[PDB]
């Protein structure tokens, strides 16, 4: 099925542009996965921090970056490539705000970064971007909001999404919880997030095996839950 | 095959070919280290006299980015000083349009990026130089960071860039580099580097050195050559 | 495909097409009586490295007490068929040596014969 | 045509430019969308049915406006949707503001067409592989185009888009009489859609727009739910 | 094999053919030996001839009057850098008003040179260099092959049968630095006369000498004015 | 990894003493405080003697309702250790033969099962306590 595929630009005969899909395929070679949970009125991002080696600064090896005050995000795939699409964002928002007068809803800095993305896709001058990015955002009127856009420029709003090596299962875990409906607390989200990339994975999730990232509607800024809390959120769990 | 002739095609199973390449070419080259002392970041690269020929401190691998950053480029050299090139203006225009040195981090985050930008279009290849940036600041402690050829770019405690990566971390991670000052630490990195390049291939060499944090007062100039004598001896004395 | 769900005989005897990329097989090939059962198989288990090691290290004689645990870290997204090889290499670093392993330094170096050198 | 298949700039043997039409495969096989115009307006329809519970089907919106008076849907590759009625509004309003009358809808397929054909005319730029619906209501009579990735712009009275097409259109030529009225059309597009949509119309799951005498607006769960049930 | 033809593709072994090949460009030419006493910044070329009655070619270049530089690879593009140097030491002079030093111009020949080998659209300089010049921290010797890499030599010999010059330099280098001017001149004399094949002995018409030195600029010596530096050479055993 | 092989010899008989005059609460909380020390150091054993310490003493106790609770509340710890788990179990079970009443037995074997549930390293305790939960 390897098609015309070699260009980007010249479609596959059936419809299908191969580089394009190529390009997801490229998404878990990051080998880890993050998933996020839409709360009553929180958002919380878990990903996966396998730092291999005793050597590695552990601080900066962080998959959670801060686009803005208000919307945080997660790279699942390359880490190169996932690095220019934050930083790309971050102009993006910037732009936003300073063009219309007010912080970038979280709904179209993906819509913009995606747009970003579907150029790639059509001139054939830049390699795909390969790496799935996650906004989380309290947005006003809408409260807590989460969107995944993808290498191909496809964005959604998701009530739970998770993109790595194990999303087929992490997806499935959360379809599987998102049906049950449930009051959502902000305890509620932070411990469905553990427990699905807990579950797929098969881990205990030591306090330094996971980021966690947490938006709320009460306090909207952007907090990755320091390794004290994820221990204590963990035990919490446990019981 | 196929896919392997272009860096902006993905490969079916989803990688950048081209960018692997290089990153397995950086394998080829001269094995560099770097130590972060607790008041500071050591650098200490092994080179490799080609020939009797090139007068002594040549083609030097040892840079100097901006007044208080380092360079230790391990890989093909000519794309090494290119590397430089293009940090210094980064760093140029940096402390003329915000006033003050670049952070270390965003020293590598903009100089990252850029190498990441020649990992995406078909007209330029990959840069073929991994290399480890070091800087000491009262305000900001030590940081060190590699930045491979893909693009990604996180901080070190300790590192090595060429032939010998795995060979020297092993007896870099077997050190506590968290406490000792650099002081005494590079006497620990040409101590190291020594352990690693096995004499019966790659016959001659030589070793250069380079330190930033408080000894040096911020800046990252070479090791004065009155340290370096012991130290080479000091490293000499371990061969058992 | 014929010769699965194909006219001539229906037959009782069964196939295990293992491949290496799902996304790729065609859909007529994942059916109930053409072939069913997508059966992921990940690199070897957390908790598998000890058993793999286990009913792959006890084979060769070693006294010496094992800090498998460490092995296991030592050895992250090893192959298995690695795991395979590391007892094995460390039998050939135990054949240098001497005769007899004791000491778990032997799968460290071990560990990372079957994965630098078998990068 | 075998090895002048892939070129958008070399005319195969035959004198077939085969580029565009794989495109237009793409859009053969995207989301089913249906249009009918009723002889007092335009009614669209689209399937928007997420592969999960997990998505937020209010999210992402296919049927949409442009101006006022004028409205999409789509059936191929989205995120090549969103260029176009960026392209699309622009164009819409570029126009307002020379002329400051609301944008005849021939002249914006004229013009959101124009657009899709400039990227099939360099190699190095994909064709748009998603065919629009264009609905508006101006100058008193409803009016539903077609323009697709090739550039050509079509006046269809009632067609489909998407999988399942060809079923669609013969359930049109069947339940589509040049006299009814939105009220009805509403009823007729939904049925054609329900031709090949693989489940429920959950009110969720299917988004249609109506380009009445007032203007184009993505109808409410609600509203759809009170058609959809209805119909069923 | 397929990733031969580019400079910007990677070969499987972590190689980019272009180079290595743009490098077998500098054998191709005729030899020259570099090398540098501690007075004096001396470089023989050994000039050809493309017929019988044909002027032979020109190998040493005139950079500055304080940089000189030795010619071994394409002559287009020898011509492309010596044009360069020139230009980037006239501003020099006219900018700083100082002799540009010869390491700051050797970084930027490279600096030059590398945009070549990682952007589509040229082809690597098939021309290798030997710097020859004197700054205010002593007289130099760099070498630039085509890849873009410079490396600071005591003494270098670049050119066609080129690795005897060198193999007669490196067992006589430490002398070297102890050098009167005619001494350095007679040793680098006798490094191109062992490139020469067993029949060609230095003649005045296919040798160029030029020295620079502590109080001399960039003086090329050829036909009668190599006969002064020729004069006295020793008569290769045989 | 850590290892308490001397503490759990020392606090363990302490803890007994107390625990018989009927005051419980400090014996049992205190022993459960160095078993989160425990648990997250990796020492299954103690923990193990541990585990198995605070189910022998509530037993003795005759304390019912904390034997109930006690088994739900240790078991389902964090990253509580295997064997160690496995321990507790048996020497419930060894217990659970022990135990005549019935609603006390019914609670005692219905708790024994849920912590045991799906559980590879307590199946077959688990089918006895099945079991005699038929037999009963």
């Amino acid at each position: 099925s390897a098609g015309f595929d070699r260009h980007i630009t010249i479609f596959s005969p059936e419809g299908r542009l191969y580089q394009v899909e190529y390009a997801f395929k490229a998404i878990n070679q990051g080998g880890l996965t993050s998933v996020a949970v839409r709360g009553k009125d929180c958002a919380v991002i878990v990903t996966q921090k396998k730092v291999p080696d005793k050597l590695l600064d552990s601080s900066t090896v962080t998959h959670l970056f801060k686009i803005t005050e208000n919307i945080g995000c997660v790279m699942t795939g390359m880490t190169a490539d996932s690095r220019s699409q934050v930083q790309r964002a971050r102009y993006e928002a910037a732009n936003w705000k300073y063009k219309y007068g007010y912080e970038i809803p979280v709904d179209m800095l993906c819509k913009r970064i995606a747009d970003i993305s579907q150029v790639y896709t059509q001139n054939a001058e830049m390699r795909p971007l390969g790496c799935c990015m996650i906004l989380i955002g309290i947005d006003e009127e809408q409260g807590p909001q989460v969107y995944k856009c993808d290498p191909a420029g496809y964005y959604c709003g998701f009530k739970a999404t998770a993109a790595g090596v194990k999303q087929t299962e992490s997806t499935s875990f959360l379809e599987k919880k998102v049906k049950k409906k449930f009051d959502w607390t902000f305890e509620q989200t932070v411990e469905t997030a553990i427990t699905c990339l807990s579950t797929v994975l098969s881990i205990d999730f030591k306090p330094s095996e996971i980021e966690v990232g947490v938006v709320t509607v009460e306090n909207p800024k952007f907090r990755i839950l320091t390794e004290a809390e994820i221990d204590a959120h963990l035990v919490a769990l446990a019981e | 095959t196929g896919y392997d002739l272009s860096a902006s095609t993905f490969s079916p199973d989803g990688r950048v070919f081209q960018v692997e390449y290089a990153m397995k070419a950086v394998e080829n080259s001269s094995t560099a280290i770097g130590i972060r002392c607790k008041d500071g970041v050591v650098f200490g690269v092994e080179k490799l006299v080609l020939s009797k020929l090139y007068e002594e401190g040549s083609n030097k691998r040892l840079f100097n980015v901006d007044r208080h950053v380092g360079m230790a480029v391990a890989g093909l050299l000519a794309d090494a000083r290119s590397l430089a090139d293009i940090a210094r203006e980064e760093a140029s225009n940096f402390r003329s349009n915000f006033g003050y040195n670049i952070p270390l981090k965003h020293l590598a985050d903009r100089v990252a990026m850029y190498v990441h930008a020649y990992t995406l279009y078909s007209a330029v290849r990959p840069f073929g130089c991994s290399f480890m940036l070091g800087s000491y600041s009262v305000n900001d402690g030590a940081q060190l960071y590699m930045i491979d050829p893909s693009g990604v770019s996180y901080g070190y405690w300790g590192c090595a860039i060429g032939k010998a990566r795995q060979a020297a971390k092993t007896e870099i991670e077997k050190l506590q580099m968290k406490e000792m000052t650099c002081r005494d630490i590079v006497k620990e990195v040409a101590k190291i580097i020594y352990i690693v390049h096995d004499e019966v291939k790659d016959k001659a060499f030589e070793l250069e050195l380079s330190w930033v944090g408080e000894l040096t007062n911020g800046r990252h100039e070479i090791v004065p050559k009155d340290i370096r004598e012991e130290a080479e001896k000091y490293a000499k004395e371990s061969l058992k | 495909l014929n010769q699965m769900d194909g006219f001539d005989t229906l037959h009782r005897v069964k196939m295990i097409m293992a491949t290496n990329r799902p996304d790729t097989l065609d859909p007529a090939l994942l059916r109930p009586g053409r072939l069913d059962r997508k059966i992921h198989i990940d690199l070897p288990n957390e908790q598998a490295r000890l058993d793999i090691l286990k009913i792959h290290a006890g084979p060769i004689t070693k006294h010496g007490e094992i800090d498998y645990e460490a092995i296991v870290k030592l050895s992250d997204g090893f192959n298995g068929a690695d795991l395979r090889n590391v007892c094995t290499e460390a039998g050939m670093f135990a054949i240098r040596a001497d005769h007899d392993f004791v000491v778990q330094e032997d799968f460290m170096k071990a560990v990372r014969k079957v994965a630098d050198s078998k990068k | 045509e075998r090895g002048y298949s892939f070129s958008l700039t070399t005319f195969s043997p035959s004198g077939k430019l085969v580029q565009i039409e794989y495109a237009l495969a793409a859009v053969a096989g995207g989301a089913p969308s249906v249009g009918i115009k009723a002889a007092n307006g335009v009614v669209l329809a689209t399937e928007k049915k997420q592969k999960s519970i997990l998505y937020d089907e209010r999210s992402v919106h296919k049927v949409e406006p442009i101006t006022k008076h004028i409205g999409l849907v789509y059936s191929g590759m989205g995120p090549d949707y969103r260029v176009l009625v960026h392209r699309a509004r622009k164009l819409a309003q570029q126009y307002y503001l020379v002329y400051q009358e609301p944008i005849p809808t021939a002249q914006l397929v004229q013009r959101v067409a124009s657009v899709m054909q400039e990227y099939t005319q360099s190699g190095g730029v994909r064709p748009f592989g998603v065919s629009l619906l264009i609905c508006g209501w101006n100058e008193g009579r409803p009016y539903l185009f077609q323009s697709d990735p090739s550039g050509a712009y079509f006046a269809w009275k009632a067609t489909a888009m998407g999988k399942n097409y060809v079923n669609g259109k013969t359930f049109l030529e069947k339940r589509y009489n040049e006299d009814l009225e939105l009220e009805d059309a509403i009823h007729t597009a939904i049925l054609t859609l329900k031709e090949s949509f693989e489940g429920q119309m959950t009110e969720d799951n299917i988004e249609v727009g109506i380009c009445n005498e007032a203007g184009f607006r993505r109808l409410t769960p609600t509203e759809v739910k009170d058609y959809l049930a209805a119909i069923a | 094999n397929q990733y031969d033809n580019d400079v910007t593709v990677w070969s499987p072994q972590g190689r980019i053919h272009q180079i290595e090949y743009a490098m077998e460009a500098v054998k191709q030419g005729s030899a020259t030996v570099g090398l540098k006493s501690k007075t004096h910044a001396v470089l023989v070329a050994l000039k050809r001839a493309q017929s019988e009655l044909a002027a032979h070619q020109k190998k040493i270049l005139h950079v500055d009057n304080h940089i000189g530089i030795s010619i071994a690879g394409l002559t287009a593009d020898a011509r492309l850098l010596c044009n360069f140097m020139r230009q980037e030491c006239l501003d020099s002079r006219f900018v700083f008003d100082r002799p540009l030093p010869v390491s700051r111009l050797v970084s930027l020949i490279g600096s030059k040179t590398q945009i070549p080998t990682q952007r589509y659209g040229r082809r690597p300089y098939g021309v290798g260099l030997l710097i020859a010049g004197y700054d205010d921290m002593g007289p130099h010797i760099f070498q630039t092959c085509p890849s873009a890499n410079y490396f600071d030599c005591r003494a270098m010999s670049i050119g066609a049968r080129s690795q005897s010059a060198r193999t007669y330099l490196e067992r006589h280098m430490s002398e070297f630095m102890e050098c009167n001017l005619n001494e350095l001149v007679k040793h680098g004399l006798r490094a191109l006369r062992e490139t020469l094949p067993a029949e060609q002995d230095l003649t005045t018409k296919n040798v160029s000498i030029g020295i620079v030195g502590k109080d001399l600029e960039f003086t090329i010596y050829d036909d009668d004015d190599v006969s002064p530096f020729l004069e006295g050479l020793e008569e290769r055993p045989q | 990894e850590v290892d308490y092989s001397a503490t759990v010899d020392q606090r363990l008989p302490e803890c007994a003493k107390l625990a018989k005059e009927g005051r419980l609460q400090e014996v049992i909380e205190t022993l459960l405080s160095l078993e989160k020390q425990t648990r997250t150091a990796s020492d299954m054993v103690s923990t193990s003697r541990i585990l198995v310490a605070v189910v022998k003493m509530c037993y003795e106790a005759k304390e019912w309702d904390l034997l109930n609770e006690n088994i739900m509340l240790l078991s389902k710890r964090r990253s509580q250790l295997k064997q160690a788990v496995a321990k507790m179990v048996q020497q419930c079970c060894t217990y659970v033969e022990e135990i005549t009443d019935l609603p006390i037995k019914l609670r005692l074997i219905d708790t024994l099962r849920m912590v045991t549930e799906g559980k590879i390293y307590v199946e077959i305790e688990r089918a006895r306590l099945t079991k005699t939960l038929a037999t009963i």
